[PDB]
Formats: structure tokens, sequence, C-alpha cells
């Protein structure tokens, strides 16, 4: 599917960065971003925090929060972006989120693409996925695959840097 | 003791800039971090800023973190940058003290002794002087009373080093008023002068008022010098200042008066000049 | 073939002026720069939102003066505090010498445009820029293999004459040559404009202090002989009237002289004075018992 | 029949053909103006 000129950002999770908060141990994060049946889900409760890093600055267009039908899938996910410090579940709550989103049926199907606003991601380094709910109300929510589309968008990486022209032990 | 504390244009210029960073996505309270600045006789000069990650918890008031080795490292940098910085105090935007504050004061007070706080309002913009300083004092409270850690207060002003000074003259360049002063202007000093001192005495009424009601512990102390403002008036009524008041008020109204004339005459001679003018003009056409 | 249209503009954060100025105060007898972190928001816009110092070293200004573990810690501890932004361009002062790249720092900017074709650079004249006018140019090097086609190699947009013309003190050290300047933008927004109104700002207090009344008194006096002797003039220079081409009289003796400008202009002075002496003097008689 | 007529002519067929028939007949432009002004082009952002 996926729409003209964007790109999905697999490639670019930063498998470091990336870190789930009650995930089971059973089904842990790793795989929820593979494109097979094997999914993620929460041991202690519904509620999950799935966040990712980016290894360069990303722009984001439509995520497949995927789910499965058995009512498991999410319902309502509310979006973080550059976070300095991990999230916290009772302070997640508390505050506002980039773009809370209120996950309809038809999106967790296996096609189903959910539209992000395109405007407030714009310098996306590290997103924070928050599933408040799964659809059948079930003891435990399930992410069947879940990533971000969009396109890298070219940052400066100093730690490079080098002389390309010149002398060295050149003065002004 | 520290008779002032003046606060650098460029610190709060970053501490905004801090508070912006955060509070844009990860909606919190007050935004930590550390001052620096150089010592003079007894002024603390704060010079520059940067930001610590803080966390904290409304429960327990005291499941907070400053880090450390961020603290460190960040000031090892800067005293490369800049050499004549030493850590002297910390900042909070949130505009109400925190009964986390004397625990990390304490903590600042393991790289200055003499650690001053500033709050610096960042989200108000009022009456003015978005900067508090507070120090740390543990007395006997000489008058019988139990101990404790209480932040005392120091004054606070804010200035300006030659260098930021030019940058602020320029960064604002749309809205500064003239230097003069004018007619116009120092009316609307006075009209502000006279809001702050209600506001002024509105803050102490409804202390009173809780001190009053119970509400509020009667400082013993601090609640009488209140009591000297209120002998310090001037009680005009006195016939000897009366009689002197209106000298002086008739002193200057004979000066307002002779330039009053002045501009009058002047006025009349620019109309009579003129009224020659487009007469003569009238005239010559023909 | 891109091209960085005039209308292209540096967004210069109302921080990031006064500490690119702090810096350049700091070491004004010598050179010192650091980078400039922002971000590339599109093609006609270079946002910068933050600078920090990179640590003076005897190299100067040139590419051996940043340290890459400098930069690659600093960078990494700004981004736990909530600035993750990338190294967006270098600045270095001139103290003295005016918004211009020399040699050695062309070969500075070149490095910094391997990394990103928009890497901009600027300068920041401690000296000069003393009073309200900021001397910081910003600049981009114009690669050399564009001449055969126009170089600033702009497109529709009329901006490029706007907010500045070449300046001569530049454009002899290589500009529309080798090096092109942006137009620099400040970002200032409100909650940072109000903060820094309390630079010099007065107080509460002020306003309803009421002078002092021996100064006054003197001051008063002081002035009214002064405009005294004006107005002796002003008898002598109107009773005059001479009507030789008077209009040619009354341009053959502007010196900024007695006639008017040295009068009422004094008016005003001894007026305001006293009118708002006298109501401050009022409305304490009312308002303090 | 006629209201078709009254159709092509409301939308703006007609006028436009008529529109376009009297500037294509009677269209004169000197172009002798824009090569004194093509040739004193310094080859500037003017060429826009
Ligand atoms: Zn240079």
């Amino acid at each position: 599917d996926i729409p003209k000129g964007y790109m999905d950002l697999m490639p670019f999770i930063n498998k470091a960065g990336c870190e789930c908060l009650n995930e089971s141990d059973e089904h842990g994060f790793d795989n929820c971003l593979r494109k097979d049946t094997t999914f993620l889900e929460s041991d202690c409760d519904e509620q999950l925090l799935i966040t990712v890093a980016f290894n360069q600055p990303v722009k984001l267009y439509s995520m497949k929060f995927q789910g499965p039908d058995n009512g498991q899938g999410p319902k309502y996910v509310k979006i973080f972006i550059n976070l300095p410090r991990s999230m916290d579940f009772e302070e997640a709550e508390r505050s506002e989120p980039t773009q809370a989103l209120e996950l309809t049926e038809d999106d967790i199907k296996e096609d189903g693409i959910v539209p992000l606003r395109y405007v407030k991601f714009q310098n996306v380094n590290s997103v924070t996925i928050f599933v408040q709910s799964n659809q059948g109300e079930e003891e435990t929510t399930r992410i069947s695959y879940f990533t971000f589309i969009g396109t890298p968008v070219q940052a400066t990486n100093m730690n490079d840097f080098k002389r390309v022209v010149g002398k060295k032990g050149e003065s002004h | 003791a520290v008779q002032k504390v003046v606060v650098h244009p460029l610190v709060l210029l970053s501490v905004v800039d801090h508070f912006n960073r955060i509070g844009k996505v990860g909606n919190q309270k007050r935004v930590v971090g550390v001052l620096l600045g150089s010592w003079q006789k007894k002024v603390l000069d704060v010079s520059n800023s940067f930001a610590v990650p803080f966390d904290e918890d409304d429960k327990d008031d005291s499941v907070w973190f400053l880090d450390h080795d961020y603290l460190e490292n960040m000031y090892g940098m800067f005293k490369k940058v800049n050499a004549r910085e030493r850590i002297v105090g910390w900042y909070h935007t949130g505009p109400k003290l925190h009964k986390n504050d004397i625990a990390i004061n304490e903590l600042m007070k393991r790289y200055c002794p003499n650690s001053v706080l500033v709050i610096i309002d960042v989200k108000p913009k009022d009456l003015g002087l978005p900067t508090e300083a507070y120090i740390s004092v543990e007395e006997v409270h000489d008058d019988g009373t139990p101990t404790s850690k209480t932040f005392e207060h120091v004054t606070s002003e804010i200035g300006a080093e030659e260098a930021e000074e030019v940058g602020v003259e320029h960064l604002l360049r749309d809205i500064k008023d003239t230097t003069v002063g004018t007619l116009s202007q120092r009316i609307t000093n006075q009209v502000h002068g006279l809001k702050g001192l209600n506001s002024k005495l509105l803050d102490i009424r409804s202390y009173l008022e809780k001190v009053a009601t119970g509400k509020l512990p009667i400082n013993h102390q601090i609640i009488y010098q209140l009591q000297d403002v209120f002998n310090l008036l001037p009680d005009v009524s006195l016939q000897e200042f009366v009689k002197a008041f209106y000298l002086k008020t008739n002193d200057q109204m004979v000066v307002v008066y002779l330039a009053s004339l002045i501009r009058s005459v002047v006025a009349l001679h620019n109309l009579i000049n003129n009224k020659i003018a487009n007469r003569d003009a009238e005239k010559k056409e023909g | 073939a891109p091209a960085v249209d005039t209308a292209e503009q540096v967004y210069i954060s109302s921080l990031a002026l006064l500490k690119m100025l702090k810096h350049g105060r700091a070491g004004v007898p010598m050179e010192v720069m650091g980078l400039m972190l922002g971000e590339f928001v599109d093609d006609y816009t270079v946002r910068v939102i933050d600078v920090f110092a990179m640590p003076q070293s005897g190299t100067g200004v040139s590419v051996e003066a940043v340290d890459p573990v400098f930069q690659a810690k600093m960078l990494d501890m700004l981004k736990q505090t909530g600035r993750p932004e990338m190294v967006v361009g270098w600045y270095h002062s001139h103290p003295g010498f005016g918004c211009w790249l020399s040699g050695v720092d062309i070969n500075t900017q070149q490095s910094f445009e391997a990394l990103s074709e928009r890497a901009v650079a600027v300068v920041v004249d401690p000296i000069q820029s003393v009073k309200g006018k900021v001397v910081i140019d910003a600049f981009r090097l114009i690669n050399a293999n564009m001449m055969v086609l126009g170089h600033e190699p702009r497109q529709t947009t009329s901006n490029l004459g706007h907010l500045n013309k070449p300046s001569i003190q530049a454009l002899i050290h290589g500009l529309n040559r080798h090096y092109y300047s942006i137009t620099i933008n400040y970002r200032k927004n409100e909650l940072e404009q109000k903060m820094l109104l309390n630079l010099h700002k007065k107080s509460w207090m002020e306003g309803l202090t009421l002078q002092d009344y021996s100064e006054h008194c003197k001051h008063n006096e002081s002035v009214v002989k002064e405009m005294l002797e004006l107005a002796k003039n002003y008898n002598k220079a109107v009773e005059e009237e001479d009507k030789m081409t008077p209009e040619q009289l009354a341009i053959k003796n502007v010196g900024k002289q007695d006639p008017k400008r040295h009068l009422e202009e004094h008016v005003d002075v001894l007026m305001t004075s006293n009118i708002v002496q006298c109501l401050a003097a009022m409305l304490d008689t009312v308002v303090f018992k | 029949d006629q209201t078709l007529k009254m159709i092509k002519i409301l939308s703006g067929e007609m006028a436009i053909e008529l529109h376009l028939q009297f500037l294509i007949r009677n269209n004169n432009t000197d172009l002798m103006i824009l090569k004194n002004t093509k040739d004193a082009v310094r080859n500037s952002v003017c060429h826009t």
C-alpha cells in the first residue's frame, strides 16, 4: 500500500532505543515489529506503552497500528514525540498527547492504515504509543503489526565532520 | 549573606527556552536548572545557566531526581568555555516553592555553599521582576520557636552587562519606549505606580486577613514591620506642612504659567507669520 | 539545479543572538567560535534555535578548532534536557574586522557544507555591534562550479534587496564571487520579549518618587534663567524682523538658535518636569493619608 | 432548443469565443517594444 514517495521506517528503528512497558515475557516487543503472526501482549494490564527511537530525525505520515481481530487490538492510542526521558504510566495519562487517536475497528484490520497529522510530526526522534484499551475489553491487548511511514530528514552528523578541503594547522 | 542577585538577561531567556523545551512535550511543573555566575563583594552575578534532567512526583513530594553526573559534566564543559563562572544556585519556573526545594538546595550546597535559588516565573508576564532569589538559613529563631530549614529571601534585581545589553536593545526594537519619557509616558508611569501600590497593599491585606482569621501563623516578626510602615505615614493634614505644600505647588505653577505664556506667544507669532505667508503668496499669485 | 532563493532566511532565536553576542564579547580581543543548533525546516528557511560555544583553542577559527570529543559529548547531554536539534551551522566573531569570511574561514565553511548542503555560517562583530545595530551577516559558500549558471542562484522571489544591500566593507572580501549573504531574521516571540522588557523596567515605586525639591528648585531656576536669555534673543530676532528677503533671513540664520528650537523646546522640558512632579505630589497627598 | 442556446450562453461558452474571436481578429501588439527590452536585459532575474 503506502503513499506516494514515503517509505516504512522499519530500517530506521533504533533497536537500542526501543523499549516497551507491560510487555509479556512470552510475547515481547520484537514480535510486533516483524510482519509475522508473532504479536505483542501486555502482561500486567491492558494499558501498554511502546516507545521507539529513530537513528536520525524522521518525519511521520501514517502508522499502521494493526491488531488481532479477536478484540484485543488497540482502541485508543496516545502518541508523544521527542520525549527527553522515558514515560510513566501515571504521568502519561495526565500529559496532553500530540495527537489523541480513537482507533476504529476498520483501522485494526490487517490492511488498515491510520493517518496522522503530518504537520505535528516534523522532527520526531522517538515516538511513544500508549494503548489505553483494546476493542474487546480483554485482559490483555495485542499489537499485531506496528510501524511508521514517513520520510527521513537529512541530519548533519557532526560525528563524522572531518576536514574535506584545506591544510591542517591554519589560523585566522 | 548576599545583598543582591543580579540576574542577567541571558539566563531568563535560556530558562524560558528551557521551559519551552520540555513543557512542549513532557507537560510538567517547574523546570530545574543550574545557575552559573561570578561572585562580587556580595552581589552574586548570574551570567548563564543550563538545564539538568529533573523528574518529580506529586506523591510523597520527595521522589525526585536531580542528576549529579549531568550537573558535574555540564559544568566540566562550561568552565572550559568560560572560566569566570562557578555554580552558584538553581532556578525553577514553578511560581510557588515546593516541599522538595530544601532537600534539593542541600544538594546544590554540595557544589556552592552560598547557594541561591532564583525562581523565574516564566509563565507569568505581569507587574514585573520575574525573578525571586532565595537562600538557605538554619537559625534558632531567637524568639523561642522550633528550628527548621526555611528559605530566607534575598533582594533580586535584573541587570545587563554590555554585550547582552546591545543584543537586548535591538531584540526589542519594536516596543521600546522613548527614554525621554515625555508627558504622556511620565503620567502612565504614575497610573502604573498607583496600580502597584494598590496591588502590593492588597497582598498585604489578604495576608493580614489570613493572620486575622488564623489561617496563617502570626509571624511575630515582619508582622510589626508592617506596623512600622503604618507609622511612617506623612500626616499631611498638619498645618505647617499644608502651608509649605501650597508654597511649592505655587512655586511651580508660576513656572508652568511662564512656560504656558511662552508657548502661547510663540503660537500667535507662528500664526501671524503664517497668515502673512499664505496671504503674501495669495497676492503674489496674481 | 537547487538554488538558495534570496527569500531564504536564517532564523535566529532571541536566545542565540544574546548568546552569540555574549561569546563574541567574552573573547573580544581574540576570535571565538561555536556550533549553532537548529533545524533545516525546508529549503527556504534555516532555523537556528540554540548555540553552544566550542572552547577557545590556539588553532583559532578553523576546522581543527572543532573538538569532536567536546561536540559529541555536549550534543549527547543537550539531548536529554529536551533539545534534540541538529548542528545547523557555525559562527565565529571577527573583533571589529566586519561581516566577511577570510580564506581560512571559507575552508571551514566548505567542510560544514560537506555534511549538509545548507550549513549556514554567521559572523558577529562584538566591537561594531555596540549599539542598537547588530552586525551579524549569515553566509553560505557559493560552490565555485556554478559560474556557468547564475550566482546567488535565486529564482522567483523579491526580498533580495530588502533588509540589506551588499555591504561595501565585505563585497571586497569575496561576495557573490565565493560567499553570498542570507537574510537574517530574528524569531522573537511573546513570552520572550516580555522577559527581556524587564532589563530596564523601573518598578511600582518609580513614578511616585517626587524627585528632590532642592535640586528641583535649582533645576527650575536654572532652566528659567537659560530660557530667559533665549527670550532676549527671541525679542532681538523677532523685533529685528528684517525684511531683506525674510525667507532668506530665516535660512541664513539657521544654526539651531534662538527663534524656536532653543525656545519652547525648553518649555516642554520645563513644563513636563513640573506637571509630572506636581501630579506626583498631589497623588501622594491622597494615597498616603 | 432555445433553452439549449440559453444554457450554452449562460455557461460562458459564447463570451470567451467571441471575446477570443475579438482579440485574435483585432490583435495588434508592438513586438518592437519587447525587443528593445529583451536586448536590454542584462541576463539578470529580469528574464522572468
Ligand atoms: Zn573568520
